[PDB]
């Protein structure tokens, strides 16, 4: 599940770098 | 179009229990982040604690002081948000606020899991937290003297010591007396009692002819007491 | 609270005032402010990084800088004068909030005035109820900020003092009260107790003995 708030946080930080 | 509206509390003993409620319309509520917050009195608001929505599972954080004792819940088909609290303590007083939670992360910048802002908030309800009994007012005159004097214009009032709960309405002659009168919130000893002073200016070509009297009224302790002031 | 604000900042009407949030969470997450009136529900009025929302005046901008956020309020109107609090996360990558120490703005749409003091010394009727309880009230200043402290003789009183925090009278100025507790054999021992207020520069003194 995407849907987590935490889950989509992270995910979008990690394609930083 | 958003409304919150806080209701359950009171006064309670210590390590007694209580549980609040927060009904919630104008808005979709099955989806919406809520958070309870206070204000202890004289001070600045505190965090309590945040209920998520579906999507994390209605994942529930605390605050340290809060943790092991509180307990939120919600109730999506009648829209009410719930705080249980158990072992309360009097330091959890006295006044409980619920905000609609709003998330916010930028992409560039932001740091997960971001930030929560409240967008809504409402009135709160008032929790009061002690282990004293009622009690009636003891009032005590504070007659004017030259120690108490300026110019034509004098001042005289009456000391209210020692009642609890709240509140204490003082009037003096009746209520016919309304103009100068000055009636000062009420400090909280460390002893668990309120006590208040009500104040009133007058001429002193007045002390002769004319009399008066302070007319404190206590409800919560059914009390009634007419004070007159004289001079010394 | 690991977020620090101003005890207390005051401004000239029309005119620019920033208050600042410190914090080391701050270098990682932003802060959003709130006003909050007495007895009156806070209000969100900026937050992340440019984010103003709706029904909010364009007089309030947010920023943030290093461990710092800063909210500036040009051409401050009478109504602004109110308490703020800055909320983030507790620590860098926390799941928790937490709000500042928060900050009085003292907006002066009012002209400055003088307090009235006055002291009461035990009235006998208490005495006898071995009881004694100085009574010194303050009232018609402006603004409500000021500074009480007691003495014994030439000596400062430590413990037994309480001092209400300044409210709203009927003509919107500020008004206190403060109790000195002691016992009957305290209240004879001394020559004369004295009730210091201090307020915007200038001191007041009332001072009451046991005789007459």
């Amino acid at each position: 599940s995407l849907w987590n708030w935490f889950n989509i946080t992270n995910x979008l930080w990690l394609i930083k770098k | 179009e958003v409304q919150l509206v806080e209701s359950g509390g009171g006064l309670v003993k210590p390590g007694g229990s209580l549980r609040l409620s927060c009904s919630a319309s104008g808005f979709d509520f099955d989806n919406a982040w809520m958070t309870w917050v206070r204000q202890p009195p004289g001070k600045g608001l505190e965090w309590v604690g945040r209920i998520t929505g579906p999507g994390e599972g209605w994942s529930v954080d605390y605050a340290a002081p809060v943790e092991g004792r509180f307990t939120i819940s919600r109730l999506n088909s009648i829209n009410f948000l719930y705080l249980e609290m158990n072992n309360l303590r009097m330091e959890d007083s006295g006044l409980y606020f619920c905000a609609r939670t709003g998330k916010y992360y930028d992409f560039w910048s932001g740091y997960p899991p971001g930030e929560e802002y409240f967008q809504d908030w409402g009135r709160g309800t008032l929790v009061t937290v002690s282990s004293a009994s009622t009690k009636g007012p003891s009032v005590f005159p504070l007659a004017p003297s030259s120690k108490s004097t300026s110019g034509g214009t004098a001042a005289l009032g009456c000391l209210v010591k020692d009642y609890f709960p709240e509140p204490v309405t003082v009037s003096w002659n009746s209520g016919a007396l309304t103009s100068g009168v000055h009636t000062f919130p009420a400090v909280l000893q460390s002893s668990g009692l309120y006590s208040l002073s009500s104040v009133v200016t007058v001429p002193s070509s007045s002390l002769g002819t004319q009399t008066y009297i302070c007319n404190v009224n206590h409800k919560p302790s059914n009390t009634k007491v007419d004070k007159r002031v004289e001079p010394k | 609270y690991e977020l620090t604000q101003e005890t207390g900042v005051s401004v000239a009407l029309g005119r620019t005032v920033t208050i600042t949030c410190r914090g080391d969470s701050l270098r990682s997450h932003y802060a959003s402010w709130y006003q909050k009136k007495p007895g009156q529900a806070p209000i969100l009025l900026f937050y992340g990084k440019n984010n103003r929302p709706s029904g909010v005046p364009d007089r309030f901008s947010g920023s943030a800088s290093g461990n710092r956020a800063s909210l500036t309020i040009s051409g401050a109107q009478a109504e602004d004068d109110a308490e703020y609090y800055c909320s983030s996360r507790d620590k860098s990558g926390s799941r928790l909030s937490v709000f500042g120490g928060g900050t009085k703005l003292t907006v002066l749409s009012q002209p400055k005035a003088a307090p009235s003091v006055t002291l009461f010394p035990p009235s006998s009727e208490e005495l006898q109820a071995n009881k004694a309880t100085l009574v010194c009230l303050i009232s018609d200043f402006y603004p409500g900020a000021v500074t009480v402290a007691w003495k014994a003789d030439s000596s400062p009183v430590k413990a037994g003092v309480e001092t209400t925090t300044p409210s709203k009278q009927s003509n919107n100025k500020y008004a206190a009260s403060s109790y000195l507790s002691l016992t009957p054999e305290q209240w004879k021992s001394h020559r004369s107790y004295s009730c210091q207020v201090t307020h915007e520069g200038s001191t007041v003194e009332k001072t009451v003995a046991p005789t007459e």
